[PDB]
């Protein structure tokens, strides 16, 4: 068997896109800072037992090119035998790294692995790496490429989520993120970013707007309306979804995920590896699953992935205490909740990317560590972590508190 | 190798200065066409340029026909099967190898464009380093391969993208096969210089070579993309500016084509962008592989069959009576100044025919001439016409409110209300007034010509001349043969349609003729689906993705729904009067319900769509509850096929019954008259060219038709003539 | 347990860098062509059972950006639930994809996975993605960045491999690659690249020079001598290796791996998944390992990785019938052979990248499938596949014929 356990899960604060505190910080420095923090917590751990470092990254170019995971292994003084591999599965990259690390542990061929992600969107913007699905006409034309934001407006149109509905969820996210920070829910897992002198750079999620009002969200302009009309992507989406006459553009900057910088790190190993290193297991990876749904609407992957990981674990929705789904767009969360009838009290209980930001490659590992803390804080049992993925993909993971 | 025992089509001439003049003059035809004779003749000519390069200083490509060079060999391209893809690939590679060698001789090559340079013709001139065109009227320049289901496979895609960049070459030149006047071509950059007469072309070409050698000796004969510091206009796909808007090029194309299965524009855009990512020669080969992909496909064969062979068989007189001669038209009398009559008076005067536009009142007759005024003014501001052409032809239109003013007319075209009792008296009050052998045409959409003809004395000159609104934009004229209609009357009207620059089809008298009857089956299927519970959004999407220019429910709002009601009443009076029981179409129930709700289309303010001050809005929100839309969700292809197959089957019945006499008139009449999707090649070509999960051809059409009949009604059973 | 088996292993021919047959072929088309070939071989296989598609790619930019594995899933008409993830571990990417796929199978959370790689170096050159280890001065200065070619010359200097020695191995590689093609060793696994019309584009490894002579290799100029003197990388390498006075630059274009385009695909699944789909297992993944060695010399990773995977499998060098190590540079293979005392008759028996080329992201999966065929052709038992990796990393895999 060789069960996989999470021994540590940490992240940086998320720095905003415009005049952000982390814009001066190299993406490599964000990862090394977290490695240094893991050394503070276990200074006598034999790092030669760490066999790999797996980092998700959606734009692996420039500062994030050249296998940034191996750069982090070397720049941090980690053992030269500790590996280092970059991967990209769009928004689920950070969670795919955790899933891959847990599966390498179960195989018996790896004993102790670092997993996580990094994305500095203020320095390396989304789409910097190119891609055939968007830029190659034959591929673009055949798969009916529609940017995510329009797929998110399509979900609200199909399901009947109004502008007030998605803005209501956005307000709730700002509130729960503010309550989580005020209550000290994040104090032990958000590692402040400091410079090479020890001086503070950022210690909090500066994208949050805790004073958001329902009225203030109502004044915001639909962000994806100038992109849909001038690009003709609306007409492309409705050729596939021919029973929908008009797309209601409900999503703005206030009910979508924020563009932020950040990194996350998770330490995964077997029970023998943790006992040998004096580590205490915080949770156990129950099961993982990859699935997907229609790539035109792009953002309906979480529901098949969640149902698949639940069937694999022999569990139902009622067996899960906390559901954490990335807040790429408000209608994606409302859709996922309506699909599986999730009690609102279980869903993104400490807030999400709408308030705190969505650093693509790191987000999956951030919200996973968020769930390890909250399961322990509430003394609850099981959590399910999932993310919507560009191209219609889906990834879901069930963890159990230990 | 520059080669693949034919004749030679290129004449060689080297002057004392070392300039060679390649004069293209195919002896087997009236124009220069990219045939096997050309490929071998250009191969020898290019070989000799390379062999004699030590005594050659420049090249001038000229022509001996009225036109420079006109496209490729359609008779060969239409026979290319998928197993001939290697022969297609090799052929266009050979053609481009010759042009690429001509392009990199290290010497200036000038194209002397005297007449039209279309498709392969322009591609030859694009391979030169300088293009001079004679500013002669009628000289067209462009790459219209997309209109035949092809792409410019002789370097047209590769070179225009190199000259203009991906965006400008696709939108302006490639995607629509736009034809350009010489002044237009000089403005966009397809041509560099203009000369007044064709006699100045070659001397200007030789003068330009001598000046280019003196002024720019280092770069003489070097295209801009063969220099080290070449920058593609608008950037390459990897530059950040173009890569930001590049993902919107296929989506906008998908929006323009409305999802219709036309693969040529997709291939052009793919070849254009993939070519801009690599060197010129590699780009050219990519362009060849996409060209072979189109030629061996069915859609390109459909469009070649319709827009080349069928259209040429029509313009040659395939439906014209093969024994009659010529009869001139000195004056034309138009009855009715409405949307139809005013437009008919325009295109007739536009060709220089004297018109007496008669309406009841001189104020309405002047408003009929005012339709030409709004067109003469809108055409003047656009600079299309100006110098007295509009004013003199607008003077030829003589409004009149008196029937006596239609004196000396030898060609009557009545475009008044479709009421037989009205048309009987209107013609009776006019036949004694106009010339004895005058043609008596009647613009009608339903009423049979044989019945209308019984109101005149000389029925041999009575005939149906069905125009399509707007008359100035629609190209089809449906000529309906009455039982008493003489063959001379048909020839006189056939010649008139070619005179006004329109395409004619000949139809024997029958209920609904060809266009109105076949388009009826199209809207009846859509109205049936709405009553069945199919979402109206899906019905409109099925119509647009089929390739129709207007979705059916929108089309049913333009065609007055009250007008559709009394057409069914006229048909029910044909069977119930003959004793047989009428089998009503279930679409009639949907019409009556929308009539009952007071939504009879756009004309009465609201129909299937909502309307606000002449601007069509979205679908009526009450439509879904009224017909319980959503209770039936058939596959989208079934919706598309029900509309396409209904018109296809109805076309075959018209061919069986003798309504149409040829599949050429069926294909072109369906495309130009009722908006049948061009990628099909026509309602008759759609049968022989159908391609679906059953196969390809008549046999696959029959099985799919029998499959549609088993799930939607026996009306989809194919006739015996297809079995 | 859930052992992982290889059911198929195929690759394209490798197209050369200058006037190559594959320069006109999009990297996406190379992968889709192999997917189409796998459909030809098992047209009745339920593709919904394929849960992921894992592709290594070292330069995931431009044509290779935007998660090319997901583009291949969609462009090929594969089920929308079939995943798609790109990864980068430098030259071992193609083998890391196979290892990851096998470990996902052993975890029990994936049943049938596609693994492989793609690299179109004529279109997306090496280093197109950037990277901090090279382009960031603080990181570059601290880790003592030395390009691989100079590390390869350093290995020959330290071990005493002369210019004639490395050129002798290069000749042997050209000979064995020519014998393998002539004997039909590759006929059933090299899938010819064709265009959208069925027309042939490339059916053989056009980088091979079967008429190479010992004298012709002796006339070649050291490739990495102009890079070492003008960049000062020699002095950087010798500061770390202070007991070596001078670096002997023995490596040229004739004894280094060729720059080529190509892709490879491997199908991996459990025994139950293969039996359920009517598939016959060709080999079994015995064990995998990640390790590494000094990142200044960069290319001594294969020896620790090979020893680790051998200890994990409970095997010795004598238990392996075929050793396949990527021929990035001749001195790396000679070093690996001298380290572990590999019988020359077991080492890269069908030739390697020096003759046939090294398409970075695909090479690991190519040489793995090469070993599945040769184990079956010789009716041998076990093979060990390893690659040297930039940054001093190491990856090794043991397969057993079934």
């Amino acid at each position: 068997s060789e069960e996989a356990f999470i021994y540590e899960a940490i992240r940086t604060p998320r720095g905003k896109q415009k005049n952000g505190s982390l814009h001066e910080v190299k993406p490599l420095s964000l990862v090394v800072g977290l490695i240094d923090e893991l050394r503070k917590r276990h200074p006598d751990l034999d790092e030669n037992l760490i066999s790999d470092v797996i980092l998700g990254c959606v734009s692996p170019v420039g500062d994030q090119g050249g296998d940034i995971a191996r750069a982090a292994v070397l720049a941090s003084g980690m053992p030269v035998t500790s590996g280092g591999v970059q991967l990209n599965r769009f928004a689920a990259s950070g969670l795919e790294a955790v899933n891959t690390a847990a599966q390498k542990v179960r195989s018996g061929w790896d004993d102790l692995v670092l997993a996580g992600g990094v994305e500095s969107m203020s320095r390396v913007p989304m789409g910097s790496d190119g891609g055939a699905m968007g830029l190659d006409p034959a591929t673009n034309y055949d798969v009916m490429f529609v940017p995510q934001s329009i797929g998110a407006d399509l979900i609200a149109t199909i399901e009947g989520f109004s502008r007030e509905d998605v803005d209501a969820y956005a307000l709730r996210s700002q509130q729960k993120a503010a309550e989580a920070w005020s209550g000290g829910y994040f104090a032990k897992s958000v590692v402040p970013v400091r410079d090479q002198n020890g001086l503070l750079i950022l210690d909090h999620d500066e994208h949050m707007r805790p004073d958001t009002t329902k009225e203030g969200l109502a004044k915001l302009k639909p962000a994806f309306e100038g992109l849909a009309a001038l690009g003709g992507f609306d007409d492309v989406a409705l050729q596939k979804y021919h029973w929908v006459e008009k797309i209601n553009h409900v999503h703005t900057g206030g009910n979508s995920s924020g563009i932020v910088d950040g990194a996350a790190l998770v330490m995964i190993g077997s029970a023998a590896a943790g006992k040998l290193q004096g580590l205490t297991p915080r949770a156990r990876i129950v099961a993982t699953a990859t699935s997907g749904a229609d790539p035109v609407i792009m953002l309906t992957g979480p529901t098949p992935a969640t149902r698949k990981v639940l069937d694999r674990a022999g569990l139902t929705v009622d067996d899960i205490d906390l559901f954490e789904l990335n807040e790429a767009f408000a209608s994606v969360v409302l859709k996922f909740q309506k699909d599986l009838n999730i009690p609102d009290e279980k869903l993104n209980v400490n807030g999400g990317a709408i308030a705190m930001g969505h650093p693509l490659g790191a987000t999956g590992a951030m919200i996973l560590g968020t769930m390890v803390d909250e399961l322990e804080r509430r003394n609850a049992r099981r959590a399910l972590i999932t993310l919507c993925i560009g191209g219609g993909m889906g990834v879901a993971t069930i963890i159990e508190r230990v | 190798s520059h080669h693949h025992m034919p004749d030679n089509t290129i004449q060689w001439d080297k002057d004392a200065d070392g300039i060679v003049t390649l004069t293209m003059d195919d002896p087997s035809g009236s124009t220069n066409v990219m045939n096997e004779a050309y490929i071998e003749s250009m191969g020898k000519a290019v070989d000799r340029l390379v062999a004699e390069k030590d005594s050659i200083t420049g090249v001038v490509v000229a022509s001996a026909k009225k036109t420079f060079f006109a496209g490729g060999d359609v008779k060969t391209m239409i026979q290319a099967r998928p197993e001939d893809a290697g022969d297609v690939f090799n052929t266009v590679e050979t053609i481009k190898r010759q042009l690429r060698t001509l392009e990199t001789l290290g010497k200036p090559v000038v194209a002397a464009i005297n007449g039209a340079a279309l498709g392969g013709g322009l591609e030859i001139a694009l391979a030169c380093h300088h293009r001079i065109a004679a500013d002669v009227k009628g000289s067209q320049l462009g790459l219209p391969e997309v209109t035949l289901g092809l792409l410019p496979g002789g370097g047209g895609v590769t070179r225009t993208v190199r000259m203009f960049g991906i965006q400008n070459a696709f939108v302006s030149v490639l995607a629509q096969g736009t034809r350009f006047k010489p002044a237009k071509a000089k403005e966009i950059g397809l041509v560099d210089e203009l000369v007044a007469t064709v006699e100045e072309l070659v001397p200007a070409a030789k003068a330009w070579i001598k000046e280019e050698l003196k002024a720019n000796p280092d770069g003489a004969g070097v295209q801009p993309w063969d220099k080290k510091g070449y920058k593609m206009p608008g950037g390459t796909p990897s530059s950040p500016g173009l890569a930001a808007i590049l993902p919107s090029f296929p989506s906008n194309l998908r929006k323009q084509l409305k999802g219709a299965p036309m693969p040529a524009p997709r291939a052009i855009l793919a070849a254009a962008v993939e070519g801009a990512q690599v060197d010129f020669d590699t780009a050219s080969r990519i362009e060849s592989r996409y060209f072979a992909s189109l030629v061996t496909g069915q859609v390109a064969k459909n469009m070649m069959q319709a827009f080349f062979f069928d259209l040429q068989a029509i313009n040659a007189g395939g439906s014209r009576p093969e024994g009659i001669g010529k009869t001139p038209i000195k004056r034309i009398g138009v009855l009715g100044a409405g949307m139809m009559g005013a437009g008919i008076a325009y295109v007739s005067a536009k060709a220089g025919y004297e018109v007496v536009l008669k309406d009841v009142s001189l104020e309405a007759a002047a408003k009929g001439k005012g339709y030409s005024e709004k067109l003469e003014a809108k055409a003047l501001e656009r600079g299309r016409t100006t110098q007295e052409r509009s004013d003199a032809l607008l003077a030829r239109i003589t409004p009149t409110a008196d029937a006596a003013d239609f004196k000396g007319v030898d060609f009557v075209i009545e475009a008044v209300f479709e009421n037989q009792e009205l048309k009987h008296k209107v013609f009776g009050e006019i036949e004694d007034i106009v010339e004895p052998n005058a043609i008596l045409g009647s613009n009608t959409s339903t009423l049979p010509i044989t019945g209308l003809a019984t109101g005149v004395k000389r029925q041999e000159d009575f005939i149906g001349i069905h125009f399509f609104s707007p008359v100035d934009k629609m190209p089809l004229v449906e000529i309906i043969k009455g039982e008493k209609t003489s063959d001379e009357a048909l020839a006189r009207v056939f010649d008139y349609t070619l005179a006004i620059g329109k395409t004619p089809i000949v139809v024997n008298d029958s209920r609904g003729f060809f266009t109105s009857r076949v388009i009826g089956t199209f809207v009846n299927e859509a109205l049936a689906m709405l009553g069945e519970g199919v979402e109206p959004a899906s019905i409109e999407q099925a119509g647009s993705q089929a390739g129709y220019p207007a979705p059916p429910l929108q089309l049913s709002d333009e065609l007055n729904l009250e007008l559709m009601h009394k057409i069914a009443v006229a048909t029910r009076k044909g069977v119930e009067d003959a004793g047989g029981t009428y089998q009503p179409h279930p679409a009639e129930a949907v019409v009556e319900k929308m009539i009952e709700l007071g939504r009879s289309g756009r004309l009465k303010g609201a129909g299937f769509y909502e309307y606000a001050d002449g601007k069509r809005s979205g679908l009526w929100p009450g439509l879904r509850e009224t017909f319980k839309s959503g209770s039936s969700q058939p596959p989208l292809q079934d919706m598309i096929d029900r509309m396409l197959f209904a018109e296809a089957l109805e076309t075959q019945k018209c061919l069986d019954e003798g309504v149409l006499t040829s599949t050429a008139d069926a294909n072109i009449g369906s495309i130009m008259g009722i908006g049948f999707p061009p990628w099909t090649g026509g309602s008759a070509q759609f049968i022989v060219g159908y391609s679906g999960p059953a196969g390809t051809g008549k046999a696959a059409f029959v099985a799919r038709a029998r499959e549609l009949a088993a799930a939607y009604g026996d009306r989809f059973l194919p006739p015996e003539s297809l079995l």
